Parts: structure tokens; C-alpha cells; sequence
């Protein structure tokens, strides 16, 4: 749904996508991880 | 007096896990938070889950994006301020976006009637069927001139339908029905001349002119929520400077009730890990043109000549707001730093380069540069870090990480998932304060052996190092320490990474 | 801006005749708006016009009134006594033994406008004559915590004056007509206000950094500021160069930053004083800290460990009392570069004291004196050894700051010596204030100096009158034309030349 | 009239003096002089 150029977007195997209502592309990351792009770890939980 | 603190989710319209994961965090994040230090994120919420826990918040120093939730109705009924320390789409204090459901129906009921006060920064109200009553909140009063003129926000009506607002409502203000539910002014039934907010709905008798929403009485002392600074149980511009002038004796005096600033709010003491300036304020970093040389116990400096002895940011900072990790693009900027004025992210789309933000993959080789390290005025997280390579080298003469400033608030050192056998940090001596996570590390040992009881000096330094080799799995390795260093364990195997040494020894290696 | 004047401080004492002593307090407070230092009106007579003192509007330091036998003294129009210093200790104002012999001195004081006594307590005794005073109220004009400490007694005698306008409040009352009522501001205020209110309503009240009364209701309306005193407007702190950052926990440059300089906020420090950077125009640099000026002002930064000496001078702590350089504590002046503040050589201390218990100076101490370069304050002078005919001990004398000066004008005064020539070869520079040399009878060269140049700051006037002679010197002394070129001389030898001729040198110029 | 205390107090030939209706002593200055002991030459005048 993202373009070739967000591709790349979402960082730890998160991916991207297009909020069409808000016309934008947000990150749907893996549990565990935390922040736009999903870069950092959270480390506050677990592991 | 003392309020719950929470640092705030940062991360909007982004979607963690599924939306009940996504959720899970909403609550864990926010559960009993009274105060958000940071940003206020609510999106995504379901149907009918309960975000009952929201009416524990009553301030918020950032800014509150509410968009694309199916719950119908948002306990955010206690907010009183939203500081805007921080924007949504620039220049959105309040971002309340696309709230329905794929049947045209999600977010209904908003019971802000205590939001009072948005310091800075514009509302924005943009596609949300359902929403009622709100379309007649009267901003004037909840916003302030400055941004009232950028703030976009229509409401549309709906399929649905919601009753009106009881005859006790002002010119109709009313965030709902409830009881007296209706937009209490207290900004423009000011009187001709007032100092600034009022609770006179007319009379002369309004609030203090350090008073954001308003004020149980006249005085400073009487306030919902102060604006600036906050000293014990009043409100300040400024607060009490350690030293006054004296017009008689055109002199400098000391003042009694002097303290220091912090924050917001106003200390007796600086906390022992923040520079104290002769001024009389807690501050992160000293001048570009000075030391730290720390001296009664408390860290302090002198101006020196001209560009001082290296002073780098450090990710995430001034030069470095927009990067999320050093890497080549810009690591040059670190040749020869011996402090880092911030923190330090070595994350792992630095050494794969970023194809998003236009970035070549990091040359292993140019982590030495940062060998030169010997201090970090905030914190250092390291999620990644070269393969065919066993040690944290680039950071073997850091000597002392000063966690000025911490991850998700909280962490100061963070060594998460990397595959090095050790650490070797073998010149690190204090962790000021902060907490240390070091975790799977499938095949990292000696870490469970290292006394951080010494290591930082502050009440509440936790040490959350779990899920990494195995101690009664590694001794087979023969991988530890224990006979050649002492109790307080060691940085790695070799004579000169114990972190004690039994008998005085000298070459920075023991034996 | 109001007229100020540096206000008399010589309690009790007379000067001269009754008449002499008229003239002065005349002379002085002719046009004062505000009094710096002290009122003190005294020994004034039966038929003397004090209608001039209508005009001081708030007084510093204390106000005393005692000892005199005019009948009305016209302080209508004083507004607040600061109450900076004291009168025989904790009295701000004092009216004392005002009576003729006949029992009949001092009678209307019309104070009417006095509201305010911020720093300390009011006493009255021995005053037959004063007439309403004994009405006035003063749980109003002065502050609680005073009070309990300020005796006055009112007494009565063989006369009488007319009663009080009944619309005057609770009977009191300063004077007669002109509804010379006590327009009380305090205890007539709202339980809960700020400070001192124009009003009765709990909406009538003043701003909680104001004397006396207010206009309006804010910091821009009031009588006389509490504090500082910040353009048009009435501070209790002076907006800070430089305001913390609560979000980024870092210090920010100055609002709208102010230094301060006295009660008044200033935008920049008046060049001779010094700038903290906490933005402070203070007269001295305190701890064991330098006074390196660098951006063209004098700033000052401390001196790595155990830094340097630090002259006071006389006036100030360990010499407030001692009122001249003199042999008992003049050691306290051995090896010092920088006096931190003024210096008297008056006669006394040559002649010793006997009311001080300080024994005669020796004149050949004052070479302790020699190693003085600069002058913080003012130099004064009405005394110097008879078997000597030049200032020796201030020969390296380089500048004078004049930080403060005499009477609040001369920071260089010379006067009264039977010195033939100044000798002040190192004198650069004279930062600001005047200069009076006088009463110099075989004094000479002085009239030559062209000081314009001698000093910077505006206004600088010098006043060097009845000395020896331009024409009559010429004789045994006098000019230098020669060595010394058009510019002067402070002396006849090569060296006392101002400037040499063809960069000739040597220390001087031959 | 002054003990033998004040004696010198007043500077600058001004006269010593009993104010008994304050019970306290004082300077009759000569002209010319001020200050509570005529200390100090009145500068700002003439000469
Ligand atoms: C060596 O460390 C690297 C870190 O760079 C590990 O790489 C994993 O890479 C995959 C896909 O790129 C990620 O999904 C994992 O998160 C990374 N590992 C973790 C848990 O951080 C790699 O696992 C390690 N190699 C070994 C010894 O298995
Ligand atoms: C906060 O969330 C936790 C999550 O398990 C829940 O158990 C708790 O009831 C909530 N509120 C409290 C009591 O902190
Ligand atoms: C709204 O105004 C602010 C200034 O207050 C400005 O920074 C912001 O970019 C404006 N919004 C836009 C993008 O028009
Ligand atoms: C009610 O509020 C509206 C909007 O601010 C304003 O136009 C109207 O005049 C107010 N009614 C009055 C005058 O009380
Ligand atoms: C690192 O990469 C970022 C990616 O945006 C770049 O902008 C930054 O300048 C680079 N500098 C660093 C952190 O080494
Ligand atoms: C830092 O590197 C520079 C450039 O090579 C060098 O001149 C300097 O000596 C190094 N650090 C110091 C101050 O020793
Ligand atoms: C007193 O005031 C009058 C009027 O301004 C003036 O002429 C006179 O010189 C003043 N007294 C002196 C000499 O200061
Ligand atoms: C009276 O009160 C004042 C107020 O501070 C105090 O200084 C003084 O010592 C007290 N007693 C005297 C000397 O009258
Ligand atoms: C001069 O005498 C005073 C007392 O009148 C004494 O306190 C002081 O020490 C003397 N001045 C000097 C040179 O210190």
C-alpha cells in the first residue's frame, strides 16, 4: 500500500501503511517495539 | 502538590501490534499518569474498551492527538492544560482526526469540560461524525489569540442523533450534557482591567496574573494550574534568586528564600547529577565556551577561551533532532569527542543504511572514532553493533555516563540484543543515575557479575539484565573472571577488565 | 525624571548662625522632589520660610524635625520616607523637642499626603504647639512589624488650634482646610488584597508591590514604587538577562532584560560601575575576584585560589565610623594597589583626635600610600604635612572611578593646602563626578591640565578657584612651556609634563 | 559647656554644645563646614 519510496519506512519487520482517512503512512509495528518508525526497543517491558 | 507522572507515547498515528496490543500499551503507558510528561496519544481505541483510566490526567505538557478511534466516548474529563511543549502537524496544541467507525460512527462523546487552558499551539477538529456538543465549546476562552487564527475545526453533522445541552449553559458552551457539563469561561467574563484569567464570571475578584484556567481565590497561592514555574505550593514567574540586589548599598546580598530551578518546578537543591550555574538554575550542559569542574561535591564550570576542549550533541539533539542513529551521513561529526552532550543511539538501520532517509550503510571500521569517548552527559542505548566482532570497544575509555537524560525516561545504559561475547566497558566507573538494562545477548557472560551497587550513585537505580548466556551454561566456557580480579566482577576475561583489583596493581591491567 | 538631591545627614548639629544655617538647608533642598539620603530641619526660627520643602515628594532615609521654633512646616507633599537609614536608631521620622522657651514652637505639620513609612518607626516628644498630629493614626503609615517599637507621646499647653473637618474619618487629621485628612490606605482595605488598596472594595485594591496608594489597580498605576523602579512601572525584581528554560532545562537570553543600578532598572550600567553578569551595576567586586573590564566594561572574574588584597577605604565596613585616614588604622593600608572606596585625609587625623582615642598620624606613613593606583571612589583631601610641597603618597595615583563622591559630586577635591603643586604625574583618568581644587594659596600649574580629557562622562564640571595665581606665580615657579607641551603640566620638573615633545621619554623628557 | 569627653569632638573650630532640652550634645559648625562634627568642607559652594 506504501510507495517504493516509504518502502523501507518501518523498521523491525514493521510495516507500512496508508491511513487514507488521514491521508498518510504510519508504521503497524511489531509487538515489542515502540516510535514512528518503530526504532527503539521497549525496553521498559520485556527483554 | 506532588502529581503521578507519565513520559507520553511519541509516536503518532503510528499502530503498535494489533489493536489490542496497541491498547494494552494506551493503558500501561497511562494508568494512573495525573501529569503527561511528554505527549498524550490516543488513537486507535476500539468500540468498547475502557479508557476509564484517562480521568486520572490532568495536565499535559505536549499535545493530545485523538484520531482514528471506534471507542465512542473519551474520559478525558479531568484535563485542565495542555502546556503545547510540543505540536502535532505544527501548530496543533489539540489534534482530534478521522474518529469513525467504517459505519460512520466512532467517537461521540469528548467530556473536556475542565480543559481550560492550551498555553500554546491551535485545535485542530477535522471528520468526526458522532462528535456532539463540542461543536459549541467557544475556544476564544480555551485557546489563546496567538493561534486562534491557525486553527482549522469545523464539525459536521451526523447520522446519529444526541440530545441538547441543559438551560444552565453559557452563550451554549456545554462538552456534553451531564450537570452544569457546560464550557465555564473564565478568560473573557473578565472584567475591563484584569491581570489575566478570572473566576468572576464578572466580578472584579479574578485570578493571578501566574494562572492558567483559573483559581480557587485571588492570590498565587490559590490556583488550578500554574503557568510557568511551580515553587512548593505557589505559583512563579521566576523564582527566588539565590542572591538579591540591594538598591542602598549597590551591592549583591543573599536571599533566604533562594532556591534553584529545575524544570518547572522550584528545588532547594540541584539533583546530584545536573550542573548548578552561579545563577542559581539546574542545567544539562555548560556553556560551549567552558568545563564542569565539578568541585563542593556539586558539578559546576568556568568559562574557558574561546571553543573549549570538544563538546559534540550527541544524537537526538540541536544538529541531530531529526537522526535516530549515528551513522555515516553524519559520525564524522564525532572524530574527536571525548564527552557527548546528549545520547547516544547506535541503532541497527545504521549499519544497514536507511534507504527512507537517504543514508549509506556504517562503516564498522569508524566505531573506533568514538574510542575517544570518555563521558556521556545523557544516555547511551546500543541496539545493534558490528557481527564479526565480540566487544564494545568503540566505548572501552568511557569512563562515566552521567544519565542527565534517559530512555522511555527511564534507562541510562541499554545493551539490548547484540551477539558480542562481553562487554568491555572496562574504564566505565559511574552511572550517575538512570537504570541498566543488558538483555538478549544470547551469548554475552560476566554481566551478571558486576556490583552496579557501586557503579552509580542514585536512590532507585534498578538493574534489569536478564535473558542473555546462561552463568551455570557459561563456566563450561570457561568464560569468567572470578580469581585474578575480586567480588566487583569484570568487563571481560583478560587481567585488565576487572572492575576491582585484589592487591593495588597498576597499568590499568591487573596482576 | 524627578529632581533629586543628596539631602543633609548631619543630625543635630547646627551650622553657624540660625540664619547661616537657613541658607544651607535652602540651598539644598530648594526644588528636591526626592531627598537620597536625609530631611533633617532644624534650629529653623519664628518667621523663616520653609514653603520650598513643598515640594520634596518621598525622603530615603529618615526625616527628622527637631529643635526648631517656625510654626509650620510645609511637607504637604512628602509621599513616603523609605526609611533606609535610621535616627537614633529605629525611628524613620522623629519630630523632637520643637518648642521656644515659651512654650511655643512648631504647631500645623501638614503632612496630609505622608502614607507611607516602609522601614522603620515614628517618634514624637516635646512639642508643645503641634496641633492635630495627636489624630493621626498611624497603624496606617507604618508597617506591624514597627510599631510595637515607635514612642510618641502628644502633650498639651496654654493654647489651642481648630478642631478637625468632621469628614475626616476616625477624627484624624494632619491640618485644617484643604481636606488635609488622613487619606488612610490600609487598614481601610479588603481582608483579602495584594498590599495597600485606593478603595474599600475587595476590587479597589493596589498592586502588591506599592507605597502609599495607587491611581489604578495595576503595576503602571501607582504613587511611588514599594521596590524598584522599572521604566514607567513598579518591580520587585528587575527582569533577569538570561531566563531558565523549563523545558530545555538550559538558561535563555534576557527577556526584556534589565541591569540594575540602585532602585532604578537601567538598560545599560553607567561606564565607571561594574557589570555581574547576573546583570548587577554594583560599585565592587566582592570575593577574592579581579575587575578585569573586557567588552570596553568592567566586568570581573574571581583569580585561581587565594587572589589579592582588597582595600575597603574609609567610610566603608571595618571604617563606617572612622571618618579619616589616621595612624590607628591607617596599617590596614600597607600593600594596596586599589582603594575599594573613598579616602579622607582631613586634619584630624594629623592632629590626632582625643574624642576618638587616636593618636597623631606620622606624616611618614602616608608613603604606605604610595602603592595606591586606583580609586574606586572619591579622593578627598583638607589636610597634608606643611613640610612638603607636593601630593608624594598619591604619585602613582593613576584613576580615580568617582563611584562616589562627595556631597554626591567631586571625586577629586583638594582644597585648603599649602602644597606649592599637586604632584598627581600618573592621574589618566577621572571616570566620572567633579573635581575642586581651591583654597590652595601657593598651589600652581593646577589651571593648565585641561582636564576634558582627565575624565569621561558627561557633565564633568571642576572648579579650581583661589589657589596662588596665573600671573603672580609666573615669578618664583608656575609654567612649563617648554619641555612640556601645550598641554600642561603638574609641576615645573620634566617629569610633572602632561605630554613630552617628539616622543622624547625616559621617564621624562629630556 | 562639654565634658571633658567631647572635648576635641567638634573639628574645624565649630563649637561644642549642650542641648539639655534633649539631654545631648552637638556642633555649632563654623560657616562653612558641615557634618555632625564639621568634618567635611562644603564643597560645592566657593572655595
Ligand atoms: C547477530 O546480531 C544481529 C544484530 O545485527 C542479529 O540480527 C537479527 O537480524 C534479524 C533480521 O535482520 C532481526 O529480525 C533480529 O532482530 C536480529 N537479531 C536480534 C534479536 O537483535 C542476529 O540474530 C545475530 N546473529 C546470530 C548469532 O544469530
Ligand atoms: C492499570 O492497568 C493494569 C493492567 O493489568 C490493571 O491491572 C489495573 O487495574 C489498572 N489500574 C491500576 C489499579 O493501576
Ligand atoms: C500556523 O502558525 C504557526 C505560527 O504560530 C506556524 O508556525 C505554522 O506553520 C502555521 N501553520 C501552517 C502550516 O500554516
Ligand atoms: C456569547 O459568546 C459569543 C461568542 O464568543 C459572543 O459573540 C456573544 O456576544 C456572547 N454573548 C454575550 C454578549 O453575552
Ligand atoms: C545519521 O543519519 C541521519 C539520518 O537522517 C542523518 O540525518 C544524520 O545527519 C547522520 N548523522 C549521524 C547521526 O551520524
Ligand atoms: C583531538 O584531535 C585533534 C585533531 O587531530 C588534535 O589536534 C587534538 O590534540 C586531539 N585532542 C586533544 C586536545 O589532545
Ligand atoms: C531658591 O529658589 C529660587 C527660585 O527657584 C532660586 O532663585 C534660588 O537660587 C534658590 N536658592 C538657591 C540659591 O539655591
Ligand atoms: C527597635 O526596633 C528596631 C527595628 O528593627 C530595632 O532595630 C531596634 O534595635 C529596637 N530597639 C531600639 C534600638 O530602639
Ligand atoms: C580613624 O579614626 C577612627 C575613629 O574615629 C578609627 O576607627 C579608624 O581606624 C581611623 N582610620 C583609619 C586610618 O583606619
Amino acid at each position: 500500500e506504501c510507495p517504493l519510496s516509504h518502502d523501507g519506512y518501518c523498521l523491525h519487520d514493521g510495516v507500512c501503511m496508508y491511513i487514507e482517512a488521514l491521508d498518510k503512512y504510519a508504521c503497524n509495528c511489531v509487538v515489542g517495539y515502540i516510535g514512528e518508525r518503530c526504532q527503539y526497543r521497549d525496553l521498559k517491558w520485556w527483554e | 502538590e506532588e502529581k503521578k507522572v507519565c513520559q507520553g507515547t511519541s509516536n503518532k498515528l503510528t499502530q503498535l501490534g494489533t489493536f489490542e496490543d496497541h491498547f494494552l500499551s494506551l493503558q500501561r503507558m497511562f494508568n494512573n499518569c495525573e501529569v503527561v510528561l511528554g505527549n498524550l496519544e490516543i488513537t486507535y481505541v476500539q468500540r468498547n474498551y475502557d479508557l476509564s483510566f484517562l480521568k486520572t490526567i490532568q495536565e499535559v505538557a505536549g499535545y493530545v492527538l485523538i484520531a482514528l478511534n471506534t471507542v465512542e466516548r473519551i474520559p478525558l474529563e479531568n484535563l485542565q492544560i495542555i502546556r503545547g511543549n510540543m505540536y502535532y502537524e505544527n501548530s496543533y496544541a489539540l489534534a482530534v482526526l478521522s474518529n469513525y467507525d467504517a459505519n460512520k460512527t466512532g467517537l461521540k462523546e469528548l467530556p473536556m469540560r475542565n480543559l481550560q487552558e492550551i498555553l500554546h499551539g491551535a485545535v485542530r477538529f477535522s471528520n468526526n461524525p458522532a462528535l456532539c456538543n463540542v461543536e459549541s465549546i467557544q475556544w476564544r476562552d480555551i485557546v489563546s489569540s496567538d493561534f486562534l487564527s491557525n486553527m482549522s475545526m469545523d464539525f459536521q453533522n451526523h447520522l446519529g442523533s444526541c440530545q441538547k445541552c441543559d438551560p444552565s449553559c453559557p452563550n451554549g458552551s456545554c462538552w456534553g450534557a451531564g450537570e452544569e457539563n457546560c464550557q465555564k469561561l473564565t478568560k473573557i467574563i473578565c472584567a475591563q482591567q484584569c491581570s489575566g484569567r478570572c473566576r468572576g464570571k464578572s466580578p472584579s475578584d479574578c485570578c493571578h496574573n501566574q494562572c492558567a484556567a483559573g483559581c480557587t481565590g485571588p492570590r498565587e497561592s490559590d490556583c488550578l494550574v500554574c503557568r510557568k514555574f511551580r515553587d512548593e505550593a505557589t505559583c512563579k514567574d521566576t523564582c527566588p534568586p539565590l542572591m538579591l540586589y540591594n538598591p542602598t548599598t549597590y551591592q549583591m546580598d543573599v536571599n533566604p528564600e533562594g532556591k534553584y530551578s529545575f524544570g518547572a518546578t522550584c528545588v532547594k537543591k540541584c539533583p546530584r547529577n545536573y550542573v548548578v550555574t552561579d545563577h542559581g538554575s539546574c542545567v544539562r550542559a555548560c556553556g560551549a565556551d567552558s568545563y564542569e569542574m565539578e568541585e563542593d561535591g556539586v558539578r559546576k564550570c568556568k568559562k574557558c577561551e574561546g571553543p573549549c576542549r570538544k563538546v559534540c550533541n550527541g544524537i537526538g539533539i540541536g544538529e541531530f533532532k531529526d537522526s535516530l542513529s549515528i551513522n555515516a551521513t553524519n559520525i564524522k561529526h564525532f572524530k574527536n569527542c571525548t564527552s557527548i552532550s546528549g545520547d547516544l543511539h547506535i541503532l541497527p538501520v545504521a549499519f544497514r543504511g536507511d534507504s527512507f532517509t537517504h543514508t549509506p550503510p556504517l562503516d564498522p571500521q569508524e566505531l573506533d572514532i568514538l574510542k575517544t569517548v570518555k563521558e556521556i552527559t545523557g544516555f547511551l542505548l546500543i541496539q545493534a553493533w558490528p557481527e564479526n566482532r565480540t566487544d564494545l570497544h568503540a566505548f572501552e575509555n568511557l569512563e562515566i555516563i552521567r544519565g542527565r537524560t534517559k530512555q522511555h525516561g527511564q534507562f541510562s545504559l541499554a545493551v539490548v540484543s547484540l551477539n558480542i561475547t562481553s562487554l568491555g566497558l572496562r574504564s566505565l566507573k559511574e552511572i550517575s543515575d538512570g537504570d541498566v538494562i543488558i538483555s538478549g545477548n544470547k551469548n554475552l557472560c560476566y554481566a551478571n557479575t558486576i556490583n552496579w551497587k557501586k557503579l552509580f550513585g542514585t536512590s532507585g537505580q534498578k538493574t534489569k539484565i536478564i535473558s542473555n548466556r546462561g552463568e551455570n551454561s557459561c563456566k563450561a566456557t570457561g568464560q569468567v573472571c572470578h580469581a585474578l580480579c575480586s567480588p566487583e566482577g569484570c568487563w571481560g576475561p583478560e587481567p585488565r577488565d576487572c572492575v576491582s583489583c585484589r592487591n593495588v596493581s597498576r597499568g590499568r591491567e591487573c596482576v
